């Protein structure tokens, strides 16, 4: 089970060995338009 | 007009920093502003919170006009007399007594929600609704010092990965969806200091 409260967010990255949070998909791996991770 | 549906049109957006040096003196910061393609909004849905009245509910109940998504980067450059806030303008030809209803989330859950309830002003024809100088919430504050703290700006990405924040404009009487804007962060690495990107959310 995972958690995510502020301070869980935060160790997670951190400490990623101590990291207890949901694993997601990153957004650049998503079906989205280039200037999403382009700045103007 | 970007952010704006058939009813309503948002046409500021700030959240900022401002100090006060001395009496006479104020210094203010501005992280994100705002002063069109498309996104599938089923590569989002997993980032807000779903059930009735989430985003994929309002988004299926429409109008779909009324649908954005905005990418921030957000500029976190900066330093008693310290207020955070947030400043927002929106235009509509109708005179309604209207709702903004903002939540912030983590995983796509909610952790806090600000409402407000804004009245009309007639303005060259048109209506002018203004939030002005809201305070920003404890969480935001603790989440930015927090954000602030971290030692890379890889990290602060890696954080901002699962925050988002949704923006429900709504007419009070009808529960009609005026703007519906969900908001996805990165951080500033430009000189130019904040930037965005602004999408029309779609259905596929
Ligand atoms: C608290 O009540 C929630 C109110 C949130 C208002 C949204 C302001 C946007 C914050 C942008 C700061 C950038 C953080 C990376």
């Amino acid at each position: 089970d995972s958690e995510t409260d502020l301070e869980a967010l935060f160790n997670a990255v951190m400490n990623p060995k101590t990291a207890n949070v949901p694993q997601t998909v990153p957004m650049r791996l998503r079906k989205l338009p280039d200037s999403f991770f382009k700045p103007p | 007009r970007s952010v704006a549906s058939s009813k309503l049109w948002m046409l500021e957006f700030s959240a900022f920093l401002e100090q006060q040096q001395d009496p006479d003196t104020y210094n203010k910061h501005l992280f994100v502003h705002i002063g069109l393609e498309a996104v599938d909004i089923r590569q989002i849905y997993d980032k807000f919170p779903e059930k009735k009245g989430g985003l994929k509910d309002l988004f299926e109940r429409g109008p779909s006009n009324a649908f954005f998504l905005v990418k921030f980067w957000a500029d976190l450059n900066t330093n008693g007399s310290s207020f955070y806030g947030v400043s927002s303008q929106y235009e509509s030809p109708e005179n309604m007594i209207i709702t903004c209803s903002t939540k912030v989330c983590s995983f796509g859950k909610q952790v806090v929600e600000k409402v407000e309830t804004e009245y009309a002003r007639y303005e060259n024809g048109h209506y002018s609704y203004r939030i002005h100088r809201s305070p920003l919430c404890e969480y935001m504050i603790n989440f930015i010092h927090k954000l602030k703290h971290l030692p890379e700006k890889y990290m602060m990405n890696s954080v901002l990965e699962n925050f988002t924040i949704l923006q429900v404009v709504t007419n009070r009487d009808t529960q009609e969806t005026l703007l519906c804007i969900a908001y996805v962060f990165e951080v500033s690495a430009s000189e130019h200091g904040a930037q965005h990107h602004i999408f029309r959310l779609v259905k596929e």
